[PDB]
C-alpha cells in the first residue's frame, strides 16, 4: 500500500495569508498511462468530503479559483492563495495510481483570529428532569478564541471532579470562534442537598476567572 | 448530481447490515461506483469498487469475504452488504462516483457496531433567565446510538445556534446540548422551539423553550 | 506516449 504523508497536519493561518499543504508519496505515483492520479478533498465541519483537485492540478468546476495544485512524482502540493474563514476543515490527499486507493491523514486548517472572551451562561436543571430523578446543570461558553479553556464546577464552594464532562464545537466558519458546553451530572437527592452551584471559567480573554452561579430555587 | 445513502445503524458484532445508495442527475449505467468509509476520529479508507453492470466487484483486504456488492441500474441504486461486522467497521459509509476520481460523494450513513441497545432521548429545556443577549437551549439526554439532529423554529432560526457534539456518558449513553443566543428583549415576544430528531429510536420532539 | 486509462480494477498478479 502506498503511504501518503501530509505536512503540516495542523495548520493555523492568519486570515488572508497564503497556505500550502504538502503530500509525500511512498512510491512514484505515475500510472502506466502517464497520468498521475492524485486528488485533494475538502471535508468542512459536519459535511462529507468534496473533491477540490484531480490529477495533481486540475481544479473542479465548483471550487473557488484560490485553490490550486502542483507537484510530480512523490511530492505534491495543495496551495491556497488566500485563506478565508470558510476554508476551515480537513484536507486530504488521495492517490489512485496504486492498488488500493489510499488517503493521507488530513490537514486541519484553522483560522488564527484575535482573542475573544467566552460569554458564560449557567442553566439550572429542569423541573421535568428532577421529576425523573437526575439533575444536570449546564455551563455554556459561547464564541471564544483561542480554543483552550478550563471550566471548574463548585457546589457550595466545593470543587467537583469526575461528575462533569465538556464538549467543544468545531471552529466557526464565519467568526472563527469556538463554543463549549460543560454539563455537571448529579442525583436529585445530591442536587437538593446544596444551595449554590457555579462554574468557574478561566480563559486567555479574561483577566481573572469568571464565575457564573445560581442558588437552587 | 446527487447521491443518497441509507441503511446505516446499530448492529451487534457478527451481525449483518445492508447499505443502499440512490443516484440522481447522471446516467447511472455509465459510471463505476465506489464505497469509502471514515472511522471514528479518523480519516478515509477505500472499501469497494463496482462495475457499470455489477459484473466486477473489488474490496479492500480488511473486508474481503465479509462485504458483498450489488447494483440495480433500473432503479439507479447501488448496494453494499456488510456481514460478520467487527468493531473496526464502525464509521461513516460514503457512496462515491467514478473511482479513482471520486468526483461526487453522498452525505454518508453511520454504521455503529455495538452490542448495546437502542435508547430514546429525553428532551429537557435549558431555560433562559435573568445583558442584552439571552442564551437558551435544549438538553437531549440518554440516547444511543448516534446521530441526533436539532433545529430551531423548524429551521427559521439559524444564526447563533450551536448544537454541540455528543459525549459518551459513563452509563454508555450519549448526551448533547443545542443552544442558541437571542436578543433578551425578544423572550416575551418570539417563541423558541427546538426540533430534536433521533431516527434510530423513532423519536421526534418539538419542545417550546420559555423563561422562568 | 499513452492515452487515458484510469485504474479501476486491481492489477493482475495480486
Amino acid at each position: 500500500d502506498v503511504v501518503l504523508t501530509q505536512s503540516p497536519l495542523s495548520l493555523p493561518v492568519i486570515l488572508g495569508q497564503p497556505a500550502s499543504i504538502s503530500c509525500r508519496s511512498s512510491q512514484s505515483l505515475v500510472y502506466s498511462d502517464g497520468r498521475t492520479y492524485l486528488n485533494w478533498f475538502q471535508q468542512r465541519p459536519g459535511q462529507s468530503p468534496r473533491r477540490l483537485i484531480y490529477k495533481i492540478s486540475k481544479r473542479d468546476s465548483g471550487v473557488p479559483e484560490r485553490f490550486s495544485g502542483s507537484g510530480s512524482g512523490t511530492d505534491f502540493t495543495l496551495e491556497i492563495s488566500r485563506v478565508e474563514a470558510e476554508d476551515v476543515g480537513i484536507y486530504y490527499c488521495m492517490q489512485g495510481s496504486h492498488w488500493p486507493v489510499t488517503f493521507g491523514q488530513g490537514t486541519k486548517v484553522e483560522i488564527k483570529r484575535t482573542v475573544a472572551a467566552p460569554s458564560v451562561f449557567i442553566f439550572p436543571p429542569s423541573d421535568e428532569q428532577l421529576k425523573s430523578g437526575t439533575a444536570s446543570v449546564v455551563c455554556l461558553l459561547n464564541n471564544f478564541y483561542p480554543r483552550e479553556a478550563k471550566v471548574q464546577w463548585k457546589v457550595d464552594n466545593a470543587l467537583q471532579s469526575g461528575n462533569s464532562q465538556e464538549s467543544v464545537t468545531e471552529q466557526d466558519s464565519k467568526d472563527s470562534t469556538y463554543s463549549l458546553s460543560s454539563t455537571l451530572t448529579l442525583s436529585k437527592a445530591d442536587y437538593e442537598k446544596h444551595k449554590v452551584y457555579a462554574c468557574e471559567v478561566t480563559h486567555q480573554g479574561l483577566s481573572s476567572p469568571v464565575t457564573k452561579s445560581f442558588n437552587r430555587g | 448530481v446527487q447521491l443518497v445513502e441509507s441503511g446505516g445503524g446499530l448492529v451487534k458484532p457478527g451481525g449483518s447490515l445492508r447499505l443502499s445508495c440512490v443516484s440522481s442527475g447522471f446516467t447511472f449505467s455509465n459510471y463505476w461506483m465506489s464505497w469509502v468509509r471514515q472511522a471514528p476520529g479518523g480519516g478515509l479508507e477505500w472499501v469497494a469498487n463496482i462495475n457499470q453492470d455489477g459484473s466486477e466487484k473489488y474490496y479492500v483486504d480488511s473486508v474481503k469475504g465479509r462485504f458483498t456488492s450489488s447494483r440495480d441500474n433500473t432503479k439507479n441504486s447501488l448496494f453494499l452488504q456488510l456481514n460478520s461486522l467487527r468493531a473496526e467497521d464502525t464509521g461513516i459509509y460514503y457512496c462515491t462516483r467514478d473511482p479513482p476520481y471520486f468526483d461526487n460523494w453522498g452525505q454518508g450513513t453511520l454504521v455503529t457496531v455495538s452490542s448495546a441497545s437502542t435508547k430514546g432521548p429525553s428532551v429537557f429545556p435549558l431555560a433562559p433567565s435573568s445583558g442584552g443577549t439571552a442564551a437558551l437551549g435544549c438538553l437531549v439526554k440518554d440516547y444511543f446510538p448516534e446521530p441526533v439532529t436539532v433545529s430551531w423554529n423548524s429551521g427559521a432560526l439559524t444564526s447563533g445556534v450551536h448544537t454541540f457534539p455528543a459525549v459518551l456518558q459513563s452509563s454508555g449513553l450519549y448526551s448533547l446540548s443545542s443552544v442558541v443566543t437571542v436578543p433578551s428583549s425578544s423572550l416575551g415576544t418570539q417563541t423558541y422551539i427546538c426540533n430534536v430528531n433521533h431516527k434510530p429510536s423513532n423519536t421526534k420532539v418539538d419542545k417550546k423553550v420559555e423563561p422562568k | 506516449s499513452s492515452s487515458g486509462s484510469p485504474p479501476r480494477r486491481p492489477p493482475p498478479g495480486r
